[PDB]
């Protein structure tokens, strides 16, 4: 017979073999996040490495066959990633330290506790508190005190962790066949199978840059008018020719501006979109939230939850008695067990958020029909951005009104579009170059072009040109502040939400050609249009199985990630904001800071 | 004319796994089939070929019922001419069915917590099963040139394990399935309705 048959029947070996014991790494990851202990750490961690020991088995049994010999592609593609030589390649003494590494800083991350300088034994915790301090205190040293103290406390303790991370990792990546870690991650969203179809690890990182060019000048305008607007509100704090500092933006980080809001709201006396004061007055608890995220999948004919959903996600915090990983998760356990885990409170950045993380369910849902290797979004920003598109859909003011959230008589208008585009913008183009500067930061710590005694030097060197944004006390290269977001002490390719961005008002737009709509990219709720979803199901249903260049061309027309959907979403405020920066000044001064 | 014992194969402890299906001779009884369309626990009660109204009318010389616990979305490969693992490997109905197919969700009983791998089922097999064929077949699978006398690179033992597992998805939950066939012959009525 050919090697080809030979390969497929191991294939099918090793797909309904390997599920069982995916899916016993997953129940024990699944019990740990949802409950912390050190009974569960070695569980996890057991079925972790029994995983892990089965890839290296069925990773040195697929090498055996050659892909050059097998024609058809799909299973290319499968016997591509299973014959991929992961951590292998690195001896028991560097991969031991590389997991001993990730799992500290993970734990240092998680158990990162802020003790008030006053009375010591109050400690404040970066998830239940010390975001709130960061998301909703209008006390500039307040705000200083909860930026500087996280990044120093914890995030010191991760500049020799970080350090060692980068080399091991890099050692990983240049052995299979890369240049440095930053590629492994590059890869994902390479093609180099079909004509006319292909990618490569650098053509992201031009098109990246020649997309976020265009998006400088709505960022700008975003900029200058919330600087503007955050000046009124931290008086002798904010040069208006200097750049914003970071403390005072929306979230610990500055990644989303989306609490800023309240502080840069256009028409304040026209009904709010931030619908988060309406669903706690009317009791919305947090099945509802989910509850009515499900009922927008079924409107546009996506399934129901499974009943395997309801009854096994974690939807609320656990409580005091047990702890949990309350960072928003979707699982795809397989085995037809679909789940979300997020701590969900009564709040529009969670009701969103739902109808992200359900998004990610839908598109987990769709592909489980696909092979175990080819169940994965078509890159990283696919699945990121199926999740949006609905949020995109859901925070419009029509269907916010539809759901009883809104006035019954609410009345859209020309100002109210720019409240609730701006308060968008805030979330989407704010994030845009946040997300530019910090993986260009680490792609270029991978590469090794930033040495070691230029790190803190060159993060905020970018920081302050690329997103605007200062610091507010000087930080030594004893710092590691890129590490106090999540995604870094986790180790997660951060680009997926730069090119979901782009991506999502890609989709929207083709999605709001299958509905058929009246207006403009906003107001496009694709809600109870069921050839919006079908369309949409048939780029889920694919997976990784054809390449994300085809799959996304089936959709929106496009081979590639296009920016113009997302300048014309928000054209009606690019407008407007250079309307209100007429007496303001449109950029920012890379040298001004809170401490000359 | 007692009345056909259609409680000890539905009704049944323990269910076979799909690649040794057990096949229980059901004859010299009067059949109640008005007592199989009563019980609303049976999510697929399917049959095929003929009416289960006009069942307890007709009378047959012989009755089959096959009895296995299938995976949740490999039910309907239990159906007349059905491709896909099951019906090609485990179980094959002929194209020509005249019978019924019932099944009905088993979590409660065969699964459990942890694992529950004690049901298998065929992966591998060189030929396509005939009709009505059981492979009890615990010899290796040839996938390569090279010969098998120990499990290795592409050597595999043809059968697999369900896991099943109360928190699996409705397709991957173990399914209870009985099949009941019917056999013609030049032999008196051995089944048949009340009415008769
Ligand atoms: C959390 O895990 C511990 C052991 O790891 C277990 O005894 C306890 O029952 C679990 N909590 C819940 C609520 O299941
Ligand atoms: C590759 O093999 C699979 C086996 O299930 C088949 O479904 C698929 O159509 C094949 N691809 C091509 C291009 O023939
Ligand atoms: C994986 O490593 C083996 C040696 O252990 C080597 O022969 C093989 O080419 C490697 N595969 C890839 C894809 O690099
Ligand atoms: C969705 O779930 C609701 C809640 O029970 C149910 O009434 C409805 O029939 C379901 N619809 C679909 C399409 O699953
Ligand atoms: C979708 O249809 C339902 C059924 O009448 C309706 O109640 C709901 O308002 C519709 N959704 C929108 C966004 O209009
Ligand atoms: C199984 O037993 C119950 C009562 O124990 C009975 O009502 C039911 O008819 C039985 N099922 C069959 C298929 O005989
Ligand atoms: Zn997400």
């Amino acid at each position: 017979s050919t090697i080809e048959e030979q390969a497929k029947t191991f294939l099918d070996k090793f797909n309904h073999e390997a599920e069982d014991l995916f899916y016993q790494s997953s129940l024990a990851s699944w019990n740990y996040n949802t409950n912390i202990t050190e009974e569960n750490v070695q569980n996890m961690n057991n079925a972790g490495d029994k995983w892990s020991a089965f890839l290296k088995e069925q990773s040195t049994l697929a090498q055996m066959y050659p892909l050059q010999e097998i024609q058809n592609l799909t299973v290319k593609l499968q016997l591509q990633a299973l014959q991929q030589n992961g951590s292998s390649v690195l001896s028991e003494d560097k991969s031991k330290r590389l997991n001993t590494i990730l799992n500290t800083m993970s734990t240092i991350y998680s158990t990162g506790k802020v003790c008030n300088p006053d009375n010591p034994q109050e400690c404040l915790l970066l998830e239940p508190g010390l975001n709130e301090i960061m998301a909703n205190s209008l006390d500039y040293n307040e705000r200083l005190w909860a930026w500087e103290s996280w990044r120093s406390e914890v995030g010191k303790q991760l500049r020799p962790l970080y350090e060692e991370y980068v080399v091991l990792k890099n050692e990983m990546a240049r052995a299979n066949h890369y240049e440095d870690y930053g590629d492994y991650w590059r890869g994902d969203y390479e093609v180099n199978g079909v004509d006319g179809y292909d990618y490569s690890r650098g053509q992201l990182i031009e098109d990246v840059e020649h997309t976020f060019e265009e998006i400088k000048p709505l960022y700008e305008h975003l900029h200058a008018y919330v600087r503007a607007k955050l000046m009124n509100a931290y008086p002798s704090y904010i040069s208006p020719i200097g750049c914003l500092p970071a403390h005072l933006l929306g979230d610990m980080w500055g990644r989303f501006w989306t609490n800023l809001y309240s502080l840069t709201v256009p028409f304040g006396q026209k009904p709010n979109i931030d619908v988060t004061d309406a669903m706690v007055d009317q009791a919305w608890d947090a099945q509802r939230i989910f509850k009515e995220a499900e009922k927008f999948f079924v409107s546009v004919g996506l399934p129901n939850m499974t009943q395997g959903f309801w009854e096994n996600s974690m939807l609320t915090d656990p409580g005091n008695v047990q702890k949990a990983v309350c960072h928003p998760t979707a699982w795809d356990l397989g085995k037809g067990d679909f789940r979300i885990l997020m701590c969900t409170k009564v709040t529009m950045d969670d009701f969103l958020t739902a109808h992200h993380e359900m998004g990610h369910i839908q598109y987990d849902m769709a592909y489980a029909a696909q092979p175990f290797l080819l169940r994965n979004g078509a890159n990283e920003g696919f699945h990121e951005a199926v999740g949006e598109i609905m949020s995109l859909s859901a925070a419009t003011p029509k269907h916010l009104k539809s759901i009883g959230l809104l006035s019954p008589d609410f009345q859209e208008d020309n100002e109210t579009e720019i409240n609730f585009l701006l308060k968008q913008a805030l979330t989407i183009v704010g994030t845009l170059p946040f997300t530019y500067m910090l993986e260009k930061w680490r792609w270029m710590v991978f590469k090794g072009e930033i040495p070691k005694d230029q790190w803190m030097k060159k993060w905020w060197e970018m920081k302050r040109e690329i997103v605007g944004v200062v610091e507010p006390v000087p930080h030594d290269e004893t710092y590691c502040d890129p590490a106090s977001l999540f995604h870094v002490s986790n180790d997660y390719s951060f680009i997926r939400y730069y090119t979901r961005t782009l991506y999502q008002f890609q989709f929207q737009e083709a999605l709001c050609q299958a509905a058929k709509h009246e207006g403009p990219l906003h107001k496009c709720d694709i809600s109870n249009s069921t050839e919006a979803g079908q369309k949409l199901f048939n780029m889920l249903r694919l997976g990784k199985s054809e390449p994300w260049t085809l799959a996304l061309e089936n959709v929106v027309g496009a081979k590639n990630m296009n920016v113009r959907p997302l300048l014309n979403y928000f054209e009606p405020l690019f407008t407007w904001l250079k309307d209100q920066n007429k007496n303001s000044f449109v950029g920012w001064s890379t040298d001004w800071s809170p401490y000359a | 004319t007692n009345l056909c014992p259609f409680g000890e194969v539905f009704n049944a402890t323990r269910f076979a796994s799909v690649y040794a299906w057990n096949r229980r001779r059901i004859s010299n009884c009067v059949a109640d089939y008005s007592v199989l369309y009563n019980t609303t626990s049976f999510s697929t009660f399917k049959c095929y070929g003929v009416s289960p109204t006009k069942l307890n009318d007709l009378c047959f010389t012989n009755v089959y019922a096959d009895s296995f616990v299938v995976r949740g979305d490999e039910v309907r490969q239990i159906a007349p001419g059905q491709t896909g693992k099951i019906a090609d490997y485990n179980y094959k109905l002929p194209d020509d069915f005249m019978g019924c197919v019932i099944a009905w969700n088993s979590i409660s009983l065969d699964a459990k917590v942890g694992g529950n791998y004690n049901y298998y089922y065929r992966l591998f097999r060189k030929s396509v099963l005939k009709p009505f064929e059981r492979d009890i077949s615990t010899q290796l699978y040839q996938a390569g040139d090279k010969p098998c006398s120990v499990e290795g690179p592409d050597c595999y033992y043809p059968l697999q394990s369900y896991g099943f597992q109360s928190t699996n998805g409705v397709g991957y939950q173990p399914y209870r399935v009985v099949v009941l066939s019917f056999e013609l012959l030049n032999a008196p009525a051995t089944v048949c309705g009340p009415k008769k």
